[PDB]
């Protein structure tokens, strides 16, 4: 007779709704009827802006388009994609401000509750539009630029509408934020009263700085003493006297006393045998100053010898320690006495990640499968010692908890002799990342990542090990080298068609390399043969002179047949005259163009095909 | 010391302290307590979770599922009432809107332009 459903109390429809986190279900609930629509506005969390807000279609939307509960907003993604968004530069000054505070207004009204946004951010007259209606509870801010610093903007102005007028705020997010390190240095060392309440703290900088220096990072750590997570690149080069060596580190740890969350990485070029200015003596020291610490990521590509004796320390300085990420720290566990050393001894780890370890041997893997019982995840990258009967021992120990491996440019690890080494958790793996390197299901495996050199073929995989892989929903792939083949040769995307529930992959040429097109059509032959393909991430090759990274047609004519495209995001651009084709997938309704790498190219018709994307009668 | 509950039905149940202690609602009353809200087949399950995977005892028909989260309600289980619930939205995840209205028994009471006011909504967050 009645619906069980709606004859519950509504608070209780709403508890229900509020566990639904798949966003078309979420959807296609509120299409279901006028109460589950009401408790799917009442209960959403959080939502990434899609469209224009500018545009009448956003600011005329009805009282209903509301969402009381929303804490998350993110606006990052907006169209067009990476344009200013409610900037006061002009591209009449009262009616540009007076169309900014109305956007704004409306913004607020949609999203009342607001507790943590992403913006993109191309000056900072943006934040001093949107912060003055949720400056009262905006605990979470990140920033999105991949466009170049504004050249005339004073030191620090990107920051300062965040830092004077949010006093709720507690985590920065600037990993994808361009901006030199003297702006962050300027904004975080002048703004006392905004800058001691902070906890959270991203500088990556859109990984396109030579890393934070001494002179730099002790003064943003004095500056904040209340910082729990800090995450950094660093200048570790020893041979510019303001590196980041063993005082820099314990000044860091004293100014920032409690610290659960640190990683510290080293920016590299291609164009490494020398040491770092850090030293074990050093490193003992500094895990003494840091008790609560549980996510320690040090990764450098100058080397820390003897490491042994600091990853003792850590273990007895800091008992809560639990992720574990290096690079180039040697000595890290020799296996060569009676009594486990090094990083054996670190029983509480959940996770190890060792990279560029020289001396690391099979030994060693057995040692750290005994001592640290715990490990969900293990990693090793450029480790050139360890053979596959070391990963067989460990995979072995760790069949109870080991989830998640990955083995990267291992020179004794080639990828059928890898696999066959993981054959005592093969039931059990959940995750898997690896290069390939060419000469009884995999049960539990929800998500691979592989690494090609440009022109190897994805094929030799098959036979290799991966034949079976019943759960498989999302694909990684990963291509490197000099472009600059036999012309029935393919990649082989096609040999992926035998796993089931293939939904999602990440097809990344950008670092691959007319000449182009052959390649875009020896990577993307076949895709049209994954049947469940949903979600497809592509990142098409860089020439090496033009500013732009095309999709060009044979790219298109292949990605048009994938029926079953729900999402396709292109991480460069194409020609208008090409948009039209995508608009033949059925069921296509999220595609943009992100240029989401620095730097990204000053755009001067992507607003009309949003509308004719918009138009079509896709299933909800 | 063991706490003497009365269902619906009339029938008692003896439970340990600490088992009763769980409902929040049990808490607050200071022979035995009486619920007038929760049936015995409905009560029995509660207990029986409250002995303290779960995806097992959730492997009910829709009906007792709904029952479940009325009671857990009245009751004050929070664990319950979480577990419960989101079954619910584990049945909403993946279904098309009339499969929704189809497990659920949902009249469809959007007028044409209201459905398109929704989806016209819906178009403004990426899925």
């Amino acid at each position: 007779s009645s619906s069980a459903i709606l004859d519950l109390p509504e608070p209780l429809l709403l508890h229900i709704l509020s566990f639904l986190t798949d966003v078309r279900s979420r959807h296609r609930a509120a299409l279901a009827c006028g109460r589950m629509r009401a408790a799917e506005r009442a209960t959403r969390s959080e939502l990434s802006l899609r469209g224009d807000p500018r545009s009448p279609g956003f600011l005329f939307l009805s009282h209903a388009f509301r969402f009381p509960a929303l804490e998350h907003l993110d606006l990052s993604l907006v169209s067009p994609w990476g344009h200013p968004l409610l900037s006061s530069v002009p591209p009449h000054p009262e009616a540009i401000s007076e169309q900014n505070a109305f956007i704004a207004a409306r913004l607020a009204g949609c999203f009342p509750a607001v507790t943590s946004l992403a913006v993109y951010c191309r000056d900072p007259t943006t934040l001093a539009n949107l912060t003055p209606h949720w400056q009262a509870s905006l605990r979470r801010v990140k920033l999105v630029r991949w466009h170049q610093r504004p050249p005339t903007l004073p030191d620090g102005a990107d920051l300062e509408p965040l830092l004077e007028t949010c006093a709720a705020l507690r985590e920065l997010d600037l990993s994808e934020f361009y901006c030199w390190t003297e702006d962050v240095v300027r904004a975080l060392t002048t703004h006392p009263s905004a800058t001691a309440a902070l906890t959270h703290l991203d500088l990556g900088l859109a990984a396109a700085t030579d890393g934070f220096k001494s002179s730099e990072l002790g003064p943003i750590a004095a500056s904040c003493p209340n910082l729990r997570k800090l995450v950094a690149p660093c200048l570790f080069n020893p041979r510019f006297s303001d590196c980041v060596g063993d005082d820099a580190l314990l000044s860091l740890a004293t100014s920032c006393p409690r610290l659960t969350v640190l990683r510290l990485s080293e920016p590299f070029e291609a164009a490494q045998r020398e040491e770092a200015a850090i030293t074990v003596a050093g490193l003992v020291a500094f895990f003494a100053a840091l008790p609560a610490l549980e996510d320690f990521t040090m990764d450098l590509q100058h080397n820390v010898l003897e490491a042994a004796p600091a990853m003792e320390a850590l273990a007895r300085r800091c008992p809560r320690i639990k992720f574990l990420t290096l690079g180039s720290f040697q000595g890290l566990c020799k296996a060569s006495w009676l009594h486990l050393d090094g990083v054996a001894v670190c029983g509480g780890l959940e996770s190890l990640y060792m990279k560029n370890c020289q001396d690391l041997t099979d030994a060693s893997l057995a040692a750290i499968g005994r001592g640290c019982r715990r490990l969900a995840k293990f990693g090793i990258h450029g480790c050139d010692l360890v053979t596959s009967a070391g990963i067989r021992r460990l995979a072995f120990t760790l069949r109870p908890t080991l989830k998640e491996v990955t083995v990267l440019h291992c020179r004794l690890l080639h990828t059928a002799e890898c696999l066959t080494a993981l054959s005592p958790i093969r039931d059990r793996i959940e995750s898997l990342e690896i290069n390939c390197v060419w000469n009884g299901s995999w049960e539990m495996l929800r998500s691979l990542s592989l690494w090609f050199s440009a022109g190897q073929l994805l094929s030799p995989l098959i036979s290799a090990g991966l034949d079976s892989c019943p759960v498989l929903e999302e694909i990684s792939i990963k291509v490197e080298g000099d472009c600059r083949p036999a012309p029935r040769t393919i990649f082989g995307l096609s040999d992926l068609a035998g796993f089931p529930v293939l939904a999602k992959m990440k097809l990344d040429l950008s670092e691959a390399v007319m000449d182009l097109s052959l390649w875009e059509r020896f990577y993307l032959h076949g895709i049209e043969s994954l049947q469940t393909l949903y979600e497809l991430d592509y990142w098409p090759p860089q020439d090496k002179d033009v500013h732009h990274r095309s999709l060009t047609l044979p790219a298109v004519g292949l990605i048009q047949r994938c029926v079953g495209l729900r999402k396709l995001f292109i991480h460069g651009t194409t020609h208008e005259h090409f948009m039209t084709f995508f608009l033949s997938i059925p069921n296509l309704r999220d595609m943009q163009l992100r240029e989401d790498y620095y730097p990204a190219p000053e755009n001067d018709s992507w607003l009309r095909f949003e509308v004719q994307l918009n138009s079509r009668q896709i299933d909800d | 010391k063991k706490i003497v509950l009365k269902s619906s039905d009339g029938e008692s149940f003896e439970v340990e302290e600490a088992v009763a202690l769980e409902s929040q609602t049990i808490a607050h009353m200071v022979n035995g307590v009486p619920l007038p809200n929760v049936t015995s087949k409905i009560l029995a399950k509660v207990i029986e979770y409250c002995k303290r995977w779960d995806a097992d005892f959730m492997k009910i028909d829709q009906a007792t599922l709904f029952e479940l989260i009325l009671a857990a309600n009245y009751l004050n289980i929070k664990n319950l009432l979480d577990l419960t619930c989101q079954t619910v939205a584990d049945m909403i995840k993946g279904k098309t809107p009339e499969e929704i209205r189809t497990t659920f028994n949902i009249k469809n009471d959007f007028t044409p332009e209201e459905e398109e006011e929704v989806r016209r909504e819906n178009q403004w967050a990426f899925e």
